[PDB]
């Protein structure tokens, strides 16, 4: 697992830089695999840059955060772009919590160093909402 | 506001 | 909710207080809430100072991001400071997820005074395991 500041950092982009595409370029791709016919469904982003609509994790508890379940059953119940809103929003807190996950045994400096890099890169829901 | 439109029952 | 970055911290310092109290002052009533044999459970702190172990909200998604899902489940399959140490990392990035959840709309200054608020607290994890 990630330990470091920039290890955790180099994970949390690859993961944003995966569900950023899942949110722009792929979005059709994304939305229909957004099934509300099928069980419920989360988005992942995974460290080498890919996306992944599925279930949730067999384990339970899962060793990492686990992202918002079942965002398929609101799809078509709100406009796309607000549907679109909210998975970033959730998407970027999915993020947030696994790089303080990772970077639970850092101490209170490197902790603000984490951040600071974090908040060097727009949020899902900035570009997604065009802020 | 900003709210999901609907939703379903968590699968089980 | 909570829109401002007083509004969002005050609603952090207010949950982030009822887990604290939950895994530390009430932490054996805590520990016998969270049985294995029943359904899956999850520690929720609420911004009037309330905590709970209860069962997640049955229809999703939900408002607000959800705490760890099933920590009842882990319970006896290891070290009971192990478990509460695991328990207090996942509560940490529950609260930092619901707060940034409210604070979407934040821009990016606003983002890093609030986290500079929240991390000038000690983390649940630290408290837990005894770390300064």
């Amino acid at each position: 697992s990630p330990r470091t500041v920039e290890e955790i950092f180099k994970d949390y982009s690859a993961r944003r830089a995966a569900l950023l595409r899942a949110l722009t370029k792929d979005v059709d791709d994304f939305y229909s695999q957004c099934d509300p016919e099928k069980e419920n469904l989360c988005l992942y982003g995974h460290p080498n840059e890919s996306w992944e609509v599925n279930l949730p994790a067999e384990e339970v508890p899962p060793e990492l955060p686990e992202p918002a379940l079942g965002i398929n059953f609101a799809r078509d119940g709100m406009q796309r772009k607000d549907w679109l809103s909210l998975v970033a929003v959730h998407s970027d807190c999915w993020l947030l919590s696994v790089s303080f996950y990772f970077g639970a045994r850092l101490n209170r400096n490197e902790r603000k160093r984490l951040f600071s890099l974090i908040n060097d890169l727009p949020t899902l829901f900035d570009v997604v909402t065009g802020r | 506001i900003l709210a999901w439109g609907r939703g379903g029952t968590r699968s089980n």
